Order: C-alpha cells, then structure tokens, then sequence
C-alpha cells in the first residue's frame, strides 16, 4: 500500500516471466494428440514461472497459502491467455504460443473444438492492437486478474485500488485527457470479462480432452483443472 | 495438500 | 444516443427497467426456468430501450442478447437480493436461502457465487443508477468482440463517472469505484458460463421441460 | 428464431 505508482510499475515489470519455447518437433505432421501435447507441455512449464511471478506481485505473499492457492487456481488459464494475447499482438491472424510455435486459425482445426477458442483469442489480440495496449498497462491487467478472479470466492481490495491508481497514472503520464483516462480504464477492464469467458471455454475444452484420453496431463495440470 | 500448495513454498 | 446528457442517459435506463415478475429437484428447476423464460420476453423489450441498441442490425441485436441473456438475468437477481443477506430473491414469492440450492444437483455452488456477488454489492453500497448502467454495459460488451457500440459504451462510462461526481466522490475515488464496478462484470461472466453449463446438463438429463425460447438461447452457446 | 420475432415485434 506504501508503493507509489512508479514503484508499482517497476515492481510488475521486474517480475515478468520469460517467454518459453515449445517442444515443437518439425519432423512430423501435427495430430490432435500431438498439438494438445505441445500446448499442455508449454502450459505446464509456464505455470512454474507463473507461481514465482505471483509471489512478486505486491500483496500476494501476505495472503495465507490457502488464499494464494485459491487465487492461482481460479486465474491460471486467464493469465496464460492474456500472456498469449499480448505475445501475439505484433502477429495479426496468428497466436504466438512460443517463438517456435506460431499458429494461425487453420491449425487450430487440428484439435476438435479448438478453432472456436483460437478465434476468440485472435479477436482479443486484435482488440489490444486497436487499443494500442502498452506493456505497462498489460502487466497491471495481469496482476488485476490474479488478485480479482477468485477474490469474491479488504487487503486485496486495497492493492486492487493501488493498481487502478497506477493505470490512471500511466495514462495521465502518456498525455490522455481526464475523460480519456476513465474511458480507457473502462475499455481495458471490460477486456477482463472477455478473458474470463475464454478461460471458462478453454477449461471446458481441456476437461473434454482429458476425459477422452487425448493427452496425458501433468499432476499439477490435473489438479488446476480439477479446482474448476 | 495440493501440489500448488507445495510449489508456493519451495523456492 | 450519443447526444444524451449524463442525466438523460440515467433517466432513459431507469425508465426502461423491466418489471419484477412472480413465480423437489424437478419442481424447483421448473419454477426457475419458467421464471427465466417469462423474464426473457421482458428483457428483449428493455434491450430495445437501451440507447444505441436499436441502431444495430437485427443480426447484431440477436447476437448481443444471445451472449448476454444469462448475465443479465443474474445481475438482476443479485440486485434484487442485495437487501436480503444469505438469500436469493428470484421473485417476491420465491425468496430462496442458500441451502435450498442443494435441492438441485450442482446448484448450491452457483447459489454461493450469486450470494457472494450480492454480498459484494452490499459492501460497495451499489446504487440503482449504477446498477442500470452496469446492466447496459453487459448487454453491449459481452458479445462485442465477436465502433458506434464502443462510443455508446464510452457514454455509459461517462454516465457512471457523472453519478459518482454528483455523489461527491473525489477524482481518485471515482476511478477506483469505476474499476471496482467493472471488475464485478468478470465475476458475472464467470457465473453465467457456469450457469449455462448447468442448464445444459439439466436439459440433457430431461429433469425439466424447457421453452422453445430457452432452448434457442441455450443452444446459442453451443 | 423466436428471438428474431420478439425483437421485431417489440
Ligand atoms: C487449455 C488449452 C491448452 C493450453 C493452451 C495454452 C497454453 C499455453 C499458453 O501460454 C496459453 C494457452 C492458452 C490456450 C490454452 C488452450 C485452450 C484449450 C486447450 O485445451
Ligand atoms: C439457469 C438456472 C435456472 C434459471 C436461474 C434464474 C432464473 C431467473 C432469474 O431471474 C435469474 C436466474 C439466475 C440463475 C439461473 C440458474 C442457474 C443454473 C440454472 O440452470
């Protein structure tokens, strides 16, 4: 709560996880199983970084382990997805899962029911591009998702208020008028409703794959999925 | 306890 | 629509509000889906009175309502239940406490989320004028990623901020409260998606008859 | 869909 806006931004920028590579193997064609394998193997490795990133989000480590578990269980796929959409901004029509795994919508058809989710992710990437979403805004949004998504399941709300001040500060510093500031704040936060929707559909899809024995999921993923 | 519960500690 | 003042926007949304309708596992689902079906007809009229909405093509109106209908039903339910801690006011003659959710498989989890949202509404002291703005935002936002709509959305944001300024909040307080309100829409989205999953499961299990309209709304979500 | 008609008749 002590942190200034500039300190908050620096903290969040510093905590950013790396972009990981997939285990993509260009020697063989994709199958439904092999693509699901790549994507879930990637998610799994990302998760370990996500856990350590969360610990660096102001206020998170003050919570009980149970509360930390609950927030990450609620938000993990939302966080993976907003990360994906951010990575994919400078690649119209494609999703940059990894630098060696850049897929267009046609490749999503490889997995039953996946292309619908690709389409939503692509539309969100387009919206980010239309808004000219900045990196400093992105990290604020990602932290908001972590702290908000499972919060209704005061300390947390104070941090959330601090991130709001931070978003407004960034916008003011960028020269937006006062009216433009609350309008953009709203536009950015309404994106979070769409990210929630995609996460819910993505979770249903993943559950479907598991229940059809399409891909072996790690114990961690099984449990993250089971929390839903 | 959940595996996440463990990872939140180790490290 | 883009011409209205903040006060005129509030007035229009207040005027447009739907009426409050009246109301075993099979009978409870029967009551709930019967209620929902009748509410849906009034929702369509309300939507037509949300400024900007009738400017849209028929195709786009249908799409927005198909996406948002359960979110809209739920935020209304949460609003009605605000002054009744621990209960959901589905209708004035169907006020259900938390444990009656157990009467239907998988329902109490959803009851719990709705109750938590109502609890959040209370702790924020959500106002009626704010509520109708939020319901309008849900209608226009939920399916919108699938420019004049974004201009109308900006106007409703303006209207929310106007209401907060009128209420005496500082600039800093306005921005913080705007954020708090909009973040609850993420929770309402979550609840609608869970509710849709539940309704689909009940349909498959033949536990209740559903109206042609409801079946249509449900199948819009695949 | 009935939705279409409701919108038109509204
Ligand atoms: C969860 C899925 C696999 C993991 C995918 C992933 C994997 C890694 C990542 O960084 C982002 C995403 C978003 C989409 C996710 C997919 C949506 C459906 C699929 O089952
Ligand atoms: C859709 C369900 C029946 C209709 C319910 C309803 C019915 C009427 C209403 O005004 C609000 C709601 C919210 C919750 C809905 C339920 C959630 C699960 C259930 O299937």
């Amino acid at each position: 709560l002590s942190l200034t806006a500039d300190q908050m931004v620096s903290a969040l920028l510093d905590a950013e996880p790396p972009i990981l590579y997939s285990e993509y193997d260009p020697t063989r064609p994709f199958s439904e199983a092999s693509m699901m394998g790549l994507l879930t193997n990637l998610a799994d490795r990302e998760l370990v970084h996500m856990i350590n990133w969360a610990k660096r989000v102001p206020g998170f480590v003050d919570l009980t382990l149970h509360d930390q578990v609950h927030l990450l269980e609620c938000a993990w796929l939302e966080i993976l997805m907003i990360g994906l959409v951010w990575r994919s901004m400078e690649h119209p029509g494609k999703l940059l899962f990894a630098p060696n795994l850049l897929l267009d919508r046609n490749q999503g058809k490889c997995v039953e029911g996946m292309v619908e989710i690709f389409d939503m992710l692509l539309a969100t990437s387009s919206r980010f591009r239309m808004m000219n979403l900045q990196g400093e805004e992105f990290v604020c949004l990602k932290s908001i998702i972590l702290l908000n998504s499972g919060v209704y399941t005061d300390h947390i709300h104070r941090v959330l208020d601090k991130i709001t001040d931070t978003l407004i500060h960034l916008m003011a510093k960028a020269g937006l008028t006062l009216q433009q500031q609350h309008q953009r704040l709203a536009q950015l936060l309404l994106i979070l409703s769409h990210i929630r929707h995609m996460s819910n559909k993505g979770m249903e899809h993943l559950y479907s794959m598991k229940c059809k024995n399409v891909v072996p999921l790690s114990d961690l993923l099984l449990e993250m999925l089971d929390a839903h | 306890h959940k595996i996440l519960h463990k990872l939140l500690q180790d490290s």
